[PDB]
């Protein structure tokens, strides 16, 4: 039940540091943030590991086995985390800003470029247990007189060649004995050394520099020495070089400027293969594959991540995330999709599985306040605060309607008929509830009664009533269709901030800015529950704050809220660091969830460290821009007094950490939630724990597979459910003759039946037997079809599964299969000749 | 003794074990190299931060302990080990049984004295090696010589003489010629300790009776006697900050200074370390500061400086007296009960015998912290009653803890040995909390816990009475009285709904808390001793007291699961986060790891000492214990955590004696096909079958919006001109006549190579094997290349291959989307050519076989009817 | 060498141009051609290959041996004589020097009638259509599949990587059979790109 | 990297990241001396009133 863990971060794919790609080359590893997400492109899976730091991360990498990962974040603190066991391995802190760190190609070694120095450890390996100080130092080099931008490791696991501000470039030998072969520094770089690389045959080395000058260094007679034989120029006309990465095998460099723009060239001949501008964003990053035919680009500011496959001049992936910005979340009805509105004014459908943006729509002109869909599914409506409602139709990407009020106002929420043909929003600065006709986009009529903004409103979905709540300190419940008008408000004690509705639609809970979460029955209009909030929630200090995090009334209240689909728990979020889950029966908190644990953004943290309060003040608040080199980063665009809708340079404070919304899967047990970092999910798909449902002694993973090869199936079947043991579920399902199936599916006891369609959606949707699982369908809904309708609400989550696999990927197939028997059959029967 | 599932990580809570302390150098910078039992930890003096841990457990206890620069010295049994950074350099190896007793570096020389009064000399191989290693000579002093060797000694500006010092008196030795250069007078009193003064041929001598004395080596005389009546010396130290200052400990745990120059006392720190444990076993001025180390057998490492004097003249006569600096501790006693505060790691809750609670931290040393004893002023406002001497609260046997009301009213409950009451703590405040829970039935408490709610405290008195306190507010709120013996255990669910008690009647109690009623009550054979339950998978398992763990389900009230095997009492146990394992430790020296699913025993430990308590980290990362002897808590890790340990049961007889593969994995793979009949998918990602029909819009839409700009100068074949992998279609090599456009042979594709040994052999399955490998672009090149020219051999042959394919029902989706390539490649051809027999034929059984395929469109059509009504009507 | 270093098949296909001596007939038409490209073609064979070159004025021939005191590449001297013999064939310099730098081209021969037996008018219109207008379809077929093609009458020379100058001979031999140009010219489009294409 | 002229105004001693040092002759404009290799770059230079030539 309440067994719920991170999975993986929608909503962005990268944010800062260098992305990597796997050895094999079929996963790119993008720093989102705090964490680290990994996309699988070629199996279209992707995951974001549980472990967080502390503030953003700077430099990530992989080791060439694949087994060990190491994350480094600003400020020099380390984690080691086993790739295929996803589990952290030891925390280290190289107390100082760590720019870059490479695995060595042997896997035995990997070097650190902390400052001016450059530290080369021992890998710990992977296969030895945990231990207090698993790292060994190898060596400590300091010859840099400033800090290194950069590092590489030769392609033998010998030679290391660091680049620094110092306007040279220097190698190293990771043999002592070998010190006499590579003791040289390179000189002659106007400006900083962006990076330094071999030559695949490892006798020429090229550097370089953020002016825009490539040195090709060779050993050569004036006796013999490195010298420049020839140097190479990018006349750009002010953009300078970010970042650079060479492929000695294809002999292929690739630079990203500041203007947003990267070549490709070809050493030595510095021919120029392909120029590109994927905005005007600085390219933060640029990784090439092993084979070296995908290139990997990343800018911080938007968010955005390419792919780039220079061979055919083709996008891999193309896809920019939004950060602080998402102001709602919906789930699509069969839940394979996610959608998210932004700040910016952009509508984005994100896939659960892959992690990628399918699609976007820019027509709102300002932010987008709330997005939802029609109970069919196909179409989708928005609000913004540019004062329209537009209507989308997901089939043809067309906005289809646009509804604007008369006296031109802005709309925070949203609500949409189950019929589909009634639209009703809402606004803070109007007080009443406009409503429009979906057909013929005519302003049916306006509700007023309301005597203070509506912050909020919802359908039921099988009464059809629409039940608002407003900063009026009331809840009323129009009963708009029908020949007669009827209103019956409910008085709360405070402000009412959020609003659920039943799925039954018999009952609403609201949550108040008491920090209350009260249950009302709609037809009795009284209360039948209520959840006390106010000290579950957990509110950090800002570091800006003059008063204690318990004295503050920030935020002790929640601003969204949503039923989960059984109808028996609440998931709930505000503007604080936590997402708590209640039990609406019991009133109860089932678990709490931190939202974050990053020390970037503003609100993580209830105390705060008191070295940083000085005479002056907080330490974190003295703006340290103009210490920065680069102009761009010195230039202060922040309005005085703004706090919300405009870019992050605008604010000119921290980030806050908050939920914007939150809901459930409706085909799974998880729910979704869309904060500043990004949409998490959290799922309960690992299913780990022993949770077992009615044991007795003589129930063992031994006695069920005795009762198989007894060919005692059902018993074999129930037992398992008994035990509640996936991979013995799994054994018993597919060990079950097709004969049997039927006489199986008629005797499970009614108490398992929902088990049993939970795990043959789940099980079906990626399982490859597609014809066993229908023959399982039909049989058990064809035994059990009456049962199922009498409890639709304990059997929603399941069915809505095993119509998604029998719609997504069963009706894709016979839609491939039954076009080739029409193709077929045109090209024998009709005559073809001349 | 080695398990499979958990391998020690690390002791915590440990400074000191009472062997002397070394104090080293690095530059400016000072650290202090304390023992704990076999290993030794590295301190930094400035801020007693820990920095370095010994890599691996000595084989017996370390005796012995000096330090000089990067390089530590450890002495234990025959053998001194070399270590830097924690990490051994080399292990010194005498050749005698006598174990090492003493230990001096000065130089290139490394002496060791064996308890049998034979002192081993080791000289470094080069001059610029680091240490020590090469066997220089051996030095025995006799009985004749001298007593036996209290200390090694070398002063400075002695060429290779090293300064024996016993018991009857002092020796002078030539470590390079091996002779006895100088022999002291005897001594009336026994000496015990022995330092060398920060002046020329002085070395200060502490007798066993309270005399310290400054015997001149050069002249071979006395010089000075402080005397310190019914006392003994145990260490000395002089202070090297300009100050001619001398401090003096004692067993008793007194430190003395005296100010040498103006033969006076400035000042006697009483009880610094206590005198049960040995007192002041080691105090050490820092070279050239005010600061001095102090350390004793308490698990206790302390420093105190001496402030400058407050008069503006003659400071020498206003002498501050030292005040605290700083310091490290733990428990004196091994720890009684221990528990982890929060869902993460980071800290852990423990008590001990010595009357004192401690917060631990497992993610640093220095965050650890006591947890203070002092008392709130009483809410009624009447004087609370206590001796006015203070003292410890009683030794904790029991402790719950919660983090739901964290910061907002008391979260700990704890029960003292034959007390009456329970008490409370505020973890956030590290402080004992304001209110006091008390039985109200004259017995003691036996069993504490909390809701999850973090509202009640539940006590069970040795009377059989269960009250329930609010936290808040520590008002008594109902009582509950089925036991008629003591209460052993108390657990509430989750939900706050059903409660469940345990007593030595043998009894197990069902409550439902809300509504107050008994919903059940069931009888066991044994008493029970101790009670854990799992909040999440509503289970609870009882330690009876015939040797028994009973696992029982709270919701149906019934026995799930027996565990039997322990050979004496069941000291503690605990459940696994997954609530999948329970780890029990007994009496028997024996730690055993229980898979619940199974019910048998798949781990099993055999501790040196009893283990006394066992707790799961919340994580599940961390397994902590405590035994019966050391003050610190045994940390393991748990690899189950890295990898899949399998559930067979041990062997029980081995185990005494010492003192179907995927089901022993938790794990089941899907077979390929359940049967030939059935339909069933490739095995790979679903859109393979999306990504090949639409590949050229997919490919479009990927396309660049402008055109790249490339230099008109480029080389024609770039992509081909590569350095060395690409294991694309395009690169591919031909494999060793008249000209075949389909291709000649010697330079003939390896696909239709295989295409065409498949039609002479009249079978494909190698042809569709390497066809389900293909990319999707190789997949489309190779069918869109198939020759489309008379006599049509290969589109007939294609035709073949995937008409096979269907038949295997295997992979079915790749081949119809492959034969959707066909037609959209080669319709036409096919279109035109449609009466050709061969191709007709061809086809012909081709839809014989697809026209089977139909029954899967009626289970989709059926369940899609089916699934929309039952939902919606 | 820098201080960080680290520690007889024939290309030509359809045409036997096989101490060792090869011979390779240079036609009338590529006499002067040789001449006047004469200073670039034996600096490459006789310094990278280490091969005695020679060409026999009597005789019309190119002759190339193995010199054994001074050769160390057993298939120097058969790559070459497959260089010379693509300049024989008509290629450019250029294009035939990419032979002896490269390990992975071949050249791969066949004659219109190979195809179908075309006469007359038919065999023009066929080599009619595989150049095209100012030579737009022979043109196409170069840069999609990345392949130089020499069409000398009814002999097509087809030069570049396995794959590369297999998907050129099935577009030439569409050409010749006669395929409708549009579907020719929509092969050309697509297996450009799955060509360069990783997956 | 930086620049110290003396109180006469007739000396000037400047340092460049290139890890030298040269004092100049600023009347007559002639570098007097050149110390080319410093262990490492020189961040400050200051000459004071009696003449004393400074570097860090």
């Amino acid at each position: 039940k309440s067994d719920f863990k991170f999975s993986n971060l929608l909503g962005t794919v990268y944010r800062q540091g260098n992305i990597t790609f796997s050895d094999d080359g079929k996963q790119l590893l993008s720093p989102v943030g705090n964490r680290v997400s990994v996309f699988d492109l070629i199996n279209n899976k992707s995951f974001t590991f549980e472990y967080e730091h502390r503030k953003n991360i700077a430099a990530i990498d992989l080791n060439k086995q694949g087994t060990l990962l190491i994350s480094i974040d600003e400020d020099g603190r380390a984690i080691l985390v086993n790739f295929k066991a996803r589990n952290v391995l030891h925390h280290f802190n190289f107390k100082e800003k760590c720019s870059a760190v490479k695995f060595s190609p042997d896997g035995r070694l990997f070097a650190l470029a902390s400052g001016r120095f450059l530290q080369i450890w021992k890998t710990p390996d992977v296969n030895k247990d945990r231990q207090f100080a698993p790292f060994v130092r190898h060596r400590v080099h300091a010859g840099h007189f400033q800090d290194i931008t950069s590092l590489t490791w030769s392609q033998d696991s010998r030679f290391i060649l660091t680049t620094s501000k110092d306007l040279s470039a220097k190698i190293w030998s990771v043999d002592s004995e070998e010190k006499n072969l590579a003791a040289t520094t390179f000189n002659g770089h106007r400006d900083y050394v962006m990076g330094a690389f071999f030559s695949h045959d490892q006798e020429k080395i090229y550097t370089v520099s953020k002016d825009g000058a490539v040195f090709v260094w060779e050993f050569t007679k004036r006796k013999y020495s490195w010298r420049i034989t020839k140097k190479h120029f990018f006349y750009a006309n002010q953009a300078k070089v970010k970042c650079v990465t060479f492929h000695p095998a294809t002999r292929l460099l690739a630079v990203g400027f500041t203007s947003g723009e990267f070549r490709l060239y070809d050493l030595p001949d510095f021919t120029l293969i392909q120029q590109l501008s994927m905005g005007q964003n600085p390219v933060n990053t640029v990784s090439v594959n092993q084979t070296g035919e995908w290139l990997a680009f990343g800018s911080s500011k938007l968010g955005q991540l390419l792919v780039y496959e220079w061979q055919s001049e083709s996008y891999i992936l193309k896809q920019q995330g939004h950060f602080d910005s998402t102001n709602s979340l919906a789930y699509s009805p069969d839940g394979s999709r996610v959608v998210t509105a932004s700040e910016d004014g952009k509508i984005k459908v994100w896939d659960i599985t892959s992690g990628f943006c399918l699609a976007t729509f820019e027509e709102h002109t300002s932010s987008v306040t709330a997005v939802q869909f029609a109970k069919r599914g196909q179409v989708m409506f928005s609000s913004s605060l540019d004062g329209t409602v537009r209507a989308w139709d997901l089939i043809r990407y067309r906005n289809f309607r646009t509804f604007t009020g008369t006296e031109r106002i802005q709309f925070n929420c949203l609500a949409v008929d189950p019929s589909g043909e009634v639209v009703c929003a809402g606004s803070l600065d109007n007080f009443d509830i406009h409503v429009w006709s979906v057909q013929t986009g005519q302003l049916l009529d306006a509700l007023s009664g309301h005597e203070g903004p509506v912050s909020c409103l919802s359908f039921s979905q099988e009464n059809s009533v629409l039940a608002s709540a407003s900063w009026d300190k009331t809840i009323r419940i129009w009963s708009i269709f029908g020949r007669s008008q009827q209103v019956e408000p409910i008085e709360v004690y405070s402000d009412v901030l959020a609003l659920s509705m039943r799925p039954d639609g018999k009952e609403v809970a609201v949550s108040t800015l008491k920090g209350q979460i009260s249950i009302f029955n709609i037809e009795d209009a009284k209360q039948v529950g209520n959840i006390d909030c106010r000290k579950d929630i957990i509110s950090g200090r800002f570091n800006q704050d003059r008063f204690t995090a318990k004295n503050s009334e920030r935020s002790k209240f929640f601003t969204t809220i949503h039923y989960s689909f059984d109808g028996m728990a609440i998931v709930a979020g505000g503007n604080n660091n936590s997402i708590c889950l209640y039990d609406v029966p019991n009133e109860v908190l089932l678990k709490r969830f931190i939202v974050s644990r990053n020390m970037a953004l503003n609100g993580t943290l209830e105390f705060l460290n008191s070295k940083k309060m000085t005479e002056a003040g907080s330490l974190d608040l003295i703006d340290d821009a103009g210490e920065n080199s680069d102009l761009e980063d010195r230039i202060d665009n922040s309005l005085p007094g703004s706090q919300r809708g405009g870019d992050l340079s605008t604010r000119k404070m921290r980030p806050e950490v908050r939920v914007t919304s939150v809901q459930f899967s409706p085909t799974a047990n998880a729910f979704a939630a869309a904060s500043t970092e990004g949409l998490l999910i959290y799922s309960t798909n690992d299913t780990i724990l022993f949770d077992p449902f009615d044991l007795d002694v003589d129930v063992t993973p031994h006695s069920t597979v005795e009762a198989l090869r007894e060919k005692q199936f059902l018993n074999a079947l129930v037992m398992a459910f008994r035990l509640n043991e996936e991979y013995l579920i799994n054994k018993v399902y597919e060990a079950i003759p097709i004969k049997e199936i039927p006489l199986v599916a008629s005797n499970i006891p009614a108490i398992y039946l929902p088990r049993i369609l939970k795990f043959i959606g789940d099980f079906a949707i990626e399982s490859q037997h597609i014809e066993f699982n229908l023959i399982w369908i039909k049989a058990l809904l064809s035994a059990s079809g009456g049962y199922i309708n009498e409890h639709k609400y304990l059997f929603s989550t399941a069915m809505r599964s095993i119509q998604r696999f029998i719609v997504r990927v069963a009706k894709e197939v016979v839609n491939t299969t039954t076009d080739n028997k029409y193709t077929y059959r045109f090209l024998v029967s009709t005559d073809g000749s001349m | 003794k080695n398990s499979k599932i958990f391998s020690p990580f690390r002791i915590i809570g440990n400074v000191s074990n009472g062997v002397p302390f070394a104090t080293g150098t690095l530059g400016s910078t000072f650290y202090i190299v304390t023992c704990v039992g076999k290993t030794f930890q590295i301190y930094d003096a400035n801020t007693l931060h820990l920095l370095f841990v010994s890599e691996k457990e000595t084989p017996s206890s370390i005796v012995a302990l000096s330090a000089h620069f990067h390089y530590v010295y450890a002495a234990y049994e025959n053998k001194v080990g070399i270590y830097k950074r924690g990490i051994e350099e080399h292990l010194l190896e005498l050749e005698t049984d006598a174990n090492v007793e003493h230990l001096c570096i000065f130089g290139d020389y490394l002496c060791a004295s064996t308890d049998d009064n034979s002192i081993f000399i080791y000289k470094k191989s080069d001059p610029q090696d680091k240490y020590p290693s090469e066997f220089y000579t051996k030095l025995t002093v006799t009985e004749i010589q001298g007593g036996e060797i209290v200390s090694l000694q070398h002063l400075a500006t002695y060429l290779n003489k090293l300064t024996v010092v016993t018991k009857s008196n002092v020796l002078l030795f030539n470590v390079r010629t091996g002779k006895l250069v100088f022999t002291s007078n005897e001594f009336p009193d026994q000496i015990t300790t022995a330092e060398p003064a920060p002046v020329l041929d002085i070395i200060a001598l502490g007798t066993v009776t309270g005399e310290v004395i400054m015997f001149n080596m050069r002249k071979g005389k006395r010089i000075r006697t402080i005397k310190i009546p019914q006392s003994r010396i145990s260490s000395l130290s002089f202070r090297t900050d300009g100050s001619s200052h001398l401090s003096v400990g004692t067993s008793s745990g007194d430190l003395i200074f005296y100010d040498l120059d103006r033969r006076s006392r400035i000042h006697v720190l009483k009880n610094i370390h206590r005198e049960s444990y040995g007192g002041v076993t080691q105090a050490t001025f820092l070279n050239g500061q005010p600061i001095i180390v102090t350390s004793g057998g308490d698990n206790s490492l302390k420093e105190y400086v001496f402030d400058p004097s407050l008069s503006q003249g003659s400071g020498d006569v206003v002498v501050q007296p030292p005040r605290y600096l700083r310091s490290r501790g733990g428990h004196s006693q091994p720890p009684s009960y221990i528990a982890f505060a929060d869902s993460q790691s980071h800290f852990m809750l423990s008590a001990s015998k010595d009357r004192s609670l401690w917060s631990f931290s497992l993610r640093k040393d220095a965050q650890s912290q006591e947890m203070s004893q002092r008392l709130h002023k009483k809410q009624d406002g009447g004087r609370v009653g206590g001796s006015t001497i203070k003292s410890k609260f009683p030794e904790i046997v029991a402790l719950a803890i919660e983090n739901a009301r964290i910061g907002e009213w008391e979260n700990i409950i704890t029960a003292h040995k034959d007390e009456k009451f329970a008490r409370t703590w505020d973890m956030r405040n590290k402080r004992v909390g304001r209110w006091t829970f008390d039985t109200t039935d004259d017995g003691f408490v036996k069993s504490v816990a909390m809701s999850q709610c973090g509202n009640f405290g539940f006590i069970g008195s040795s009377n059989g009475s269960i009250t329930i306190y609010n936290m808040q507010s520590g008002i008594l709120r109902k009582k509950y009285k089925l036991h008629k013996r003591a209460v052993t255990g108390i657990s509430l669910d989750g939900m706050n709904r059903k409660m469940v008690s345990c007593g030595l009647d043998g009894i197990v109690g069902f409550y439902d808390f809300n509504k107050s009623t008994l919903l059940g009550k069931l009888k066991l054979d044994a008493p029970i001793t101790a009670m854990v339950y799992h909040r999440s998978s509503d289970l609870f398992a009882l330690a009876l007291d015939d040797l028994s763990i009973v696992v029982i389900d709270a919701v149906t009230q019934r026995v799930v699961r027996q565990l039997w095997g322990h050979s004496n009492r069941i000291t503690a146990f605990d459940f696994s986060p997954e609530g999948r394992w329970i780890v029990s430790a007994s009496l028997d020296s024996t730690i055993r790891t229980w898979d619940l699913p199974t019910g048998g025993c798949i781990d099993g430990i055999i501790v040196d000492n009893v283990a006394t308590n066992v707790k799961f980290s919340p994580n599940g990362d961390l397994l902590a214990t405590t035994h019966v002897t050391g003050n610190g808590i045994c940390i393991w890790t748990n690899r189950a955590q890295f990898k899949t340990v399998s559930t067979r049961t041990i062997d029980e007889s081995e185990f005494a004696r010492m003192a179907l593969n995927d089901i022993d994995f938790n794990t089941y793979t899907s077979l390929e096909q359940i049967d030939k009949e059935l339909l069933t998918l490739s095995i790979g990602p679903r859109s393979k079958m999306n990504t090949l029909l639409h590949l050229d819009v997919i490919r479009k839409r990927s396309k660049p919006k402008e055109a790249p700009k490339k230099s008109e100068k480029l080389p024609f074949f770039l992509q081909l001109s590569g350095e060395k992998v690409r294991e694309g279609i395009a690169h591919e090599t031909p494999e060793e006549n008249k000209f075949k456009v389909t291709g000649r042979l010697g330079f003939e594709s390896h696909f239709t190579k295989q295409l065409r040994e498949g039609s002479q052999s009249k079978d494909y399955s190698s042809l569709l094997a390497t066809l389900i490998n293909f990319s999707p672009a190789a997949v489309d090149l190779e069918i869109r290349s198939l020759n489309s020219f008379e006599p049509f051999d290969e589109i007939v042959w294609f035709i073949d291959a995937l008409t096979q394919g269907l038949k295997s029902n295997k992979n079915f989706e790749l081949y119809e989307t492959f034969m959707s390539l066909l037609f959209k490649a080669h319709g036409d051809v096919i279109h035109a050519n449609n009466k050709n027999q061969d191709i007709a034929s061809a086809l012909q059984n081709w839809e014989d076989v697809h026209k089977k395929e139909d029954r899967l469109d009626d289970l989709v059509k059926f369940c899609m009817g089916v699934a929309a009504f039952v939902t919606t009507a | 060498v820098a201080p960080t270093a680290l520690k007889g098949s024939s290309r030509i296909i359809g045409i036997n141009n096989t101490f060792e001596s090869r011979k390779i007939m240079v036609p009338p038409h590529r006499m002067t051609p040789l001449r006047n490209s004469w200073t670039k073609i034996y600096p490459p064979l006789v310094e990278h290959l280490k091969l005695q070159v020679r060409m026999n004025l009597k005789t019309k021939s190119v002759e190339l041996r193995t010199n054994p005191k001074f050769t160390t590449d057993p298939g120097a001297l058969q790559k070459g004589a497959d260089f010379i013999k693509a300049f024989t064939l008509g290629f450019d310099l250029d294009d035939s020097i990419a032979l002896l730098r490269l390990d992975d081209l071949y050249i791969e021969t066949f004659e219109v009638k190979d195809v179908k037996t075309l006469t007359g008018d038919h065999l023009s219109r066929a080599i009619g259509r595989i150049a095209g207008k100012d030579g737009k379809t022979k043109f196409a077929i170069e840069n999609a599949t990345r392949t130089r093609i020499v069409l000398a009458d009814s002999k097509i020379h087809i030069l570049g990587g396995f794959t590369h100058i297999r998907m050129a001979r099935e577009s030439v031999v569409s050409l010749i059979l006669g395929s409708p140009p549009g579907k020719v010219y929509g092969n050309l489009r697509t297996v450009a790109s799955r060509l360069k294409e990783r997956y | 990297n930086s620049i110290a002229i003396d109180r006469s105004g007739y000396y000037m001693a400047t340092t460049g990241a290139d890890r030298s040092m040269k004092i100049w002759d600023i009347r007559n404009f002639k570098q007097l001396h050149s110390v080319e290799s410093l262990p490492t770059p020189g961040t400050n230079v200051s000459i004071s009133d009696t003449g004393l030539l400074a570097l860090s």
